[PDB]
């Protein structure tokens, strides 16, 4: 397993994967924010990468606004790799499934937790 | 229907289009969005037409091919996924076929696939939807086209960034809605 | 009306100010992450800091995880500016407190927005 | 009863406890947390007995007073909010009572409004709680203390970051609840 984070800053990106590593030293963790030129927005190429360069085959993925979720669901058709799009807060989800994914709990128990807290995005 | 000359002369005349009025797309997508909208297809049609240009096509299809996935790497928003995933889905229609009602109709689900939305929620699925209904009564207009971008205005956004603003929304015609309707007023000036 | 950000991340807090920026360019809005040394936390020095340096007197705020809404509300019972302390998700919900707030919407109109997403922090 | 000098005594004592077990206090903090309570805790008690050290008292509650703000500042987690609010508390009790027992509960309920957390929900409230209950029998105790520490494990975490870990939190000691026994195993060495 593996944590995708996708956003539309370069800065949230960074900072949200600081925050996580604190309580999430050991797992798989990509984070990319924003486009090439490090300005607002996402780019489709960069989160295909993101999920080409995470190590894992089955990801747990994050987004904040829905565009974002978009390039995530087209990259899903477009590799073999398993992803999960989760449509959660990004700090508190993607903080919670990788507090849970260090210490050890499943996914399915992941999954559970997740489904608790969906939005309307 | 479109030949592999009239779809490039369309995809041409579309980013002329697009280029002329990228500040109005943004505007539009001011008090309803970020601001962007006019730049993002700026940015993704300049580059499809760079891609066009040192490419040799066999067919329609592959143009499509092409469109979709340079939308989808060049332009930045929402509205990249939606026209790549439309122009894609369209690459394969345009194998068995290239009759323009079954094109939009294919792009049109390819949208709706997408982004989730259906007809009446303030997106571009709404001019898709009217413009193939016209297609098929065979009676699709310019004045048609500016006649669902006009009634975008009043209609509340449930999808996108306009829907963070809830009724705030109403009163604002939806910057998808207006690149989608310059996309049908130029294949119209060139399918006949 | 004024919005405020409070991140245990410097970066989460800047990057999603300038995500806001974007729909809301004229709002008062402060964003505030991280202790005095860069490290990841919050203070109860910092978020008042941001709640005076922001020009506004009703405070429309926003936070990440648990500690940093007790510096939130320790600072709301010692100021006379007047927060609202929302237990909505940082990004969604400083996202949508904002596009509205730059709209005109109404404080009530925000407020019945975000009684939509409320979630357990 | 507490006194300015056995007061500073007392603090003195368990800036000591804080310093000696700081790294098994963070180690406390990693399974479920961020692995920073024994650095967050060292820092503050540390500045807190610079910030003594400087100042004149006049009384307990200007002592309680200068721990609430110290605290409040140089801890940068959920403990700051917390021990700065309990101290806080217990300053304003101190004006008028120097009551041992009239003290804690003064701290506890500070906590409990601060943070929320009900006893049995795994974080220092359940010691806070568990120790005044002894005093009012007369039955505090070291021992009584560890077998709270101890008993921490065993507890769902429902409040704080450990509170993210769900059942993988049981089976792990609380480091706040460690903590907290330090503060109040130094307290019953010098109050009795
Ligand atoms: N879920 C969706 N389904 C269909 N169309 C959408 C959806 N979300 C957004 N759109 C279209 O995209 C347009 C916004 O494009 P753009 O401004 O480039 O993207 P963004 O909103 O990400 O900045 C809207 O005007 C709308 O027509
Ligand atoms: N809501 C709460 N109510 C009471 N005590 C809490 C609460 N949240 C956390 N704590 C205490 O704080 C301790 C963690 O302190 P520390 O690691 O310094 O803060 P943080 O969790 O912000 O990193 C926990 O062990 C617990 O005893
Ligand atoms: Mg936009
Ligand atoms: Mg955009
Ligand atoms: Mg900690
Ligand atoms: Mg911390």
């Amino acid at each position: 397993y593996g944590i995708v984070i996708v956003s539309h800053s370069p800065e949230i990106a960074s900072g949200l994967k600081k925050l996580i590593r604190e309580v999430a030293k050991n797992i798989s963790l990509t984070a990319i924010g924003g486009l090439e030129n490090g300005e607002i927005g996402t780019s489709f190429d960069r989160v295909m990468n993101a999920i080409e360069e995470n190590e894992a085959d089955n990801l747990l993925t994050f987004f904040d606004l829905g565009s974002a979720r978009m390039n995530l669901d087209l990259v899903s058709e477009m590799t073999d790799k398993e992803l999960t799009i989760f449509n959660v807060p990004l700090i508190e989800g993607a903080y919670t499934a990788s507090a849970l994914l260090e210490a050890g709990a499943t996914f399915e128990a992941i999954k559970e937790q997740l489904e608790k807290m969906l939005i309307e995005k | 229907l479109l030949t592999i000359d009239t779809t490039i002369e369309w995809l041409g005349k579309f980013n002329e289009k697009i280029q002329e009025n990228k500040a109005y797309l943004s505007e539009l997508d001011g008090p309803i969005g970020d601001g962007d909208h006019g730049a993002n297809m700026a940015r993704g049609m300049s580059e499809t037409m760079k891609a066009l240009e040192v490419s040799n096509f066999g067919n329609v299809s592959e143009i499509f091919k092409k469109v979709a996935m340079t939308l989808m790497s060049k332009v930045g928003g929402a509205s990249g996924p939606l026209y790549g995933s439309a122009f894609l889905a369209m690459s394969k229609t345009a194998i068995e076929t290239l009759d323009t009602s079954e094109l939009i109709y294919a792009g049109l689900e390819a949208i709706q696939k997408r982004g989730k939305a259906q007809v009446g929620e303030k997106t571009m699925v709404d001019i898709w939807s009217a413009f193939l209904n016209d297609l098929q009564t065979d009676s699709a207009s310019k004045d048609n086209l500016e006649k669902v971008v006009k009634a975008s205005a009043g209609l509340l956004a449930t999808k996108g960034r306009a829907s963070y603003l809830g009724e705030r929304s109403i009163g604002h015609i939806d910057p998808g809605t207006q690149s989608s309707a310059y996309l049908f007023e130029t294949l119209l000036e060139v399918v006949a």
